[PDB]
C-alpha cells in the first residue's frame, strides 16, 4: 500500500516531466498499481531524456 | 424536518448561479424555523419560490437583495429574532430588487404574519417598483426595547400604488389585497400589555409569548419568547439535574431538557454537542473536550488534567482570522488526525505573498494531511497544483462534520480545478452542509460517487454544473472498475471503490486470493487476501496454508520443529 503513495509521489515531484506526462503515468499507475517498478523506470527514462540542456 | 439552517453570503454574488435556485429549495424545503440568516438574493424574474411558505421564525435577520422576482411567499412569517444584524443594524434589509436599466423589481413585501422583531432595525432602499412600505407602523412589529431600532426607508418609485383596501384598521398594508392589513398587536393593547389580540383587556397574551396568541395560556402563543417546551412558551428549559434535599445529592431530572435555538429538546439533534450547562452545540467551551460515546454520540465534558494539546484548524482559535493554508502555517498540520476547524486552498496558497514573503506553498508538502481522519467544519478548494491529478492527499479523510460551513452554505466546495479524479476513497461522511463540485473541466468520477451514502440529513445536495461530461469521461475508460460493487467508486482501477466486489488485497479489489496458485501463497479472511507464513510449502491444486503463523501450514519448505516451520533444527 505505501509502494503505491511513493510512487505517486516520486512521479508527481520529477522536475523536468510536464503534467501530462505525469498523469499518464499516475494514471497507468492507479488502473495497475503493480507496474508501479515499470512505470516508476519509465518516466525516470523520460524524465532524464527532457533534462534541460 | 421542521428547523434548518439558513445562509452567510450577504450581498456576495452566487458562486453558482446556475444552481443557486436548487441550492435554496434544498435548503428551506417545508423548512419551518430557520437556524441563523435567510438571505434571498439575486432571484430572476419568473422564480417559484414556493418552497419558501412554511418559514416563520428566523433566528438571525433576513436580507432580500437584488432580485428580479414580484413576489417573495413570506406570507407566514411571524417572528425574526434578530441573533445577527446585516451590517450590525437591520433585522429586515430589503435592498435594490428592479431591473438595472412587465418590468421586474419586487411590488409587495406581502409578510401579513410578521408582528414580532425582537432586535434590530428596518433597511428598504432603491426598490423602483415597491409599494406599501411607507404604510407600516414599524414600532408595533418592534420589540418593547426595539422601539429606537433605526429605520431607513426609501420611498422612490416608478409607479403608483393602488390605495391599501378599504378593509384595513388604519391605511396600512402589507399590499393592495384585503388580506393584507398590519395586524397591530403591541400598541393597540389594554394597560401596559406586552402582545395583545384585541383591546380588551383579557385579550391580552401570555407574559412569555411573542409575536401575538389566541388566548391568554402560555399554549396559545404565536411565538416563544424564550424557549417552546413542547408547546408551551418558557423562560427556561427544565433543567438536566434535581437536588434532592432528603439524600443531599443531585439525581437528573426525568423532564430534563436541552436549549436548541429557541425549543427546548429532548436530545441533541445529530450534528450538535450536548453541553454540562444543558445546551447544543456546535462548539465546546474553555476547559472542555469533546468525548465521543460508545454509541457515536457527541458531548462536551470538563478535562481531569488540563486538555490536551490540539490541532486548530482555520477559523479556530490562533486561526480564527486566517483565510487560507499557506506555508506559514503548513506545518502546524503536521501528523494531525483530527482539525478543530477547516481548511481552504485558495490561489494566494500556491502562489505565495511576497508583500509578507510567506513563500508559495510546496505540492509535496501536502504530504503533512496524509493522516487527517476528520475535519470538524468545511474544506474549501479553489487552486489544487497542476501536477496532482486528484486529491488522494485526503486519501484517509473520512468525516467533514460541516459543524462550520463556507458561506455558511457548504460543507464540500471544489471550484476550478484541473483534477481528473477525486480519490477521497474513505469519505463516509458529510455531517451537515450542502456540497458543491463545478468548473472542474478534467473532472471525472463524480456521478460514480455515492452522494447520497455520505449525507446525514435530507437538506443536503450535490450541487454540481460545468465539469467533465459524463459520456466523455467513459470514452477515455475513465469509469468504475469492473470490480467495484454497485459501481460506485472516487477514481479510477481498482483502489478506488467504495465497496470491494470480491476480495482485498490491502487496498486493491481483487477477483481470487492466491490460495491455489500465484507467487506468494495467501489466506482469506473477512474478505480480505493475506499472507501465508514465509516457511509454508507452497501446493499444488490443494490449499498453502490456513493462517498467518507458522503451525498454520500444509507443509513447510524448510525444517519442522512441531508445530511450527523454521529454518533451524
Ligand atoms: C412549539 O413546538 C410545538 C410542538 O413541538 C409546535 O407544534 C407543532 O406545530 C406544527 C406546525 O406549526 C404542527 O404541524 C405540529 O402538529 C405541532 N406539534 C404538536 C406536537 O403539537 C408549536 O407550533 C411550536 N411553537 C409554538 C409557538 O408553540
Ligand atoms: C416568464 O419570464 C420570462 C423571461 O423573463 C418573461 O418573458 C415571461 O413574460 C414570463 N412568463 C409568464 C407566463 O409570466
Ligand atoms: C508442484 O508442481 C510444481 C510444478 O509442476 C513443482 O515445481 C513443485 O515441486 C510441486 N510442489 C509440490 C508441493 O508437490
Amino acid at each position: 500500500n505505501k509502494e503505491m503513495r511513493n510512487a505517486y509521489w516520486e512521479i508527481a515531484l520529477l522536475p523536468n516531466l510536464n503534467n501530462q506526462q505525469k498523469r499518464a503515468f499516475i494514471r497507468s499507475l492507479y488502473d495497475d498499481p503493480s507496474q508501479s517498478a515499470n512505470l516508476l523506470a519509465e518516466a525516470k527514462k523520460l524524465n532524464d531524456a527532457q533534462a534541460p540542456k | 424536518t421542521q428547523v434548518c439552517t439558513g445562509t452567510d453570503m450577504k450581498l456576495r454574488l452566487p458562486a453558482s448561479p446556475e444552481t443557486h435556485l436548487d441550492m435554496l429549495r434544498h435548503l428551506y424545503q417545508g423548512c419551518q424555523v430557520v437556524q441563523g440568516n435567510l438571505e434571498l438574493t439575486y432571484l430572476p424574474t419568473n422564480a417559484s419560490l414556493s418552497f419558501l411558505q412554511d418559514i416563520q421564525e428566523v433566528q438571525g435577520y433576513v436580507l432580500i437583495a437584488h432580485n428580479q422576482v414580484r413576489q417573495v411567499p413570506l406570507q407566514r412569517l411571524r417572528i425574526v429574532r434578530g441573533t445577527q444584524l446585516f451590517e450590525d443594524n437591520y433585522a429586515l434589509a430589503v435592498l435594490d430588487n428592479g431591473d438595472p436599466l412587465s418590468p421586474g423589481g419586487l411590488r409587495e413585501l406581502q409578510l401579513r404574519s410578521l408582528t414580532e422583531i425582537l432586535k434590530g432595525g428596518v433597511l428598504i432602499q432603491r426598490n423602483p417598483q415597491l409599494c406599501y412600505q411607507d404604510t407600516i407602523l414599524w414600532k408595533d412589529i418592534f420589540h418593547k426595547n426595539n422601539q429606537l431600532a433605526l429605520t431607513l426607508i426609501d420611498t422612490n418609485r416608478s409607479r403608483a400604488c393602488h390605495p391599501c383596501s378599504p378593509m384595513c384598521k388604519g391605511s396600512r398594508c402589507w399590499g393592495e389585497s384585503s388580506e393584507d392589513c398590519q395586524s397591530l398587536t403591541r400598541t393597540v393593547c389594554a394597560g401596559g400589555c406586552a402582545r395583545c389580540k384585541g383591546p380588551l383587556p383579557t385579550d391580552c397574551c401570555h407574559e412569555q409569548c411573542a409575536a401575538g396568541c389566541t388566548g391568554p395560556k402560555h399554549s396559545d402563543c404565536l411565538a416563544c419568547l424564550h424557549f417552546n417546551h413542547s408547546g408551551i412558551c418558557e423562560l427556561h428549559c427544565p433543567a438536566l439535574v434535581t437536588y434532592n434535599t432528603d439524600t443531599f445529592e443531585s439525581m437528573p431530572n426525568p423532564e430534563g431538557r436541552y436549549t436548541f435555538g429557541a425549543s427546548c429538546v429532548t436530545a441533541c439533534p445529530y450534528n450538535y454537542l450536548s453541553t454540562d450547562v444543558g445546551s447544543c452545540t456546535l462548539v465546546c467551551p474553555l476547559h472542555n473536550q469533546e468525548v465521543t460515546a460508545e454509541d457515536g454520540t457527541q458531548r462536551c465534558e470538563k478535562c481531569s488534567k488540563p486538555c490536551a494539546r490540539v490541532c486548530y484548524g482555520l477559523g479556530m482559535e490562533h486561526l480564527r482570522e486566517v483565510r487560507a493554508v499557506t506555508s506559514a502555517n503548513i506545518q502546524e498540520f503536521a501528523g494531525c488526525k483530527k482539525i478543530f476547524g477547516s481548511l481552504a486552498f485558495l490561489p494566494e496558497s500556491f502562489d505565495g505573498d511576497p508583500a509578507s514573503n510567506t513563500a508559495p506553498l510546496q505540492p509535496e508538502q501536502l504530504q503533512v494531511f496524509e493522516t487527517l481522519e476528520e475535519i470538524t467544519g468545511y474544506l474549501y478548494i479553489s487552486a489544487w497544483p497542476d501536477s496532482l491529478p486528484d486529491l488522494s492527499v485526503f486519501q484517509n479523510l473520512q468525516v467533514i462534520r460541516g459543524r462550520i460551513l463556507h458561506n455558511g452554505a457548504y460543507s464540500l466546495t471544489l471550484q476550478g480545478l484541473g483534477i481528473s479524479w477525486l480519490g477521497l476513497r474513505s469519505l463516509r461522511e458529510l455531517g451537515s452542509g450542502l456540497a458543491l463540485i463545478h468548473h472542474n473541466t478534467h473532472l471525472c468520477f463524480v456521478h460514480t460517487v455515492p452522494w447520497d451514502q455520505l449525507f446525514r440529513n435530507p437538506h443536503q445536495a450535490l450541487l454540481h454544473t460545468a465539469n467533465r461530461p459524463e459520456d466523455e469521461c467513459v470514452g477515455e475508460g475513465l469509469a468504475c472498475h469492473q470490480l467495484c460493487a454497485r459501481g460506485h467508486c472516487w477514481g479510477p482501477g481498482p483502489t478506488q471503490c467504495v465497496n470491494c466486489s470480491q476480495f482485498l488485497r490491502g487496498q486493491e479489489c481483487v477477483e481470487e486470493c492466491r490460495v491455489l496458485q500465484g507467487l506468494p501463497r495467501e489466506y482469506v479472511n473477512a474478505r480480505h487476501c493475506l499472507p501465508c507464513h514465509p516457511e509454508c510449502q507452497p501446493q499444488n491444486g490443494s490449499v498453502t496454508c490456513f493462517g498467518p503463523e507458522a503451525d498454520q501450514c500444509v507443509a513447510c519448505a524448510h525444517y519442522k520443529d512441531p508445530p511450527f516451520c523454521v529454518a533451524r533444527c
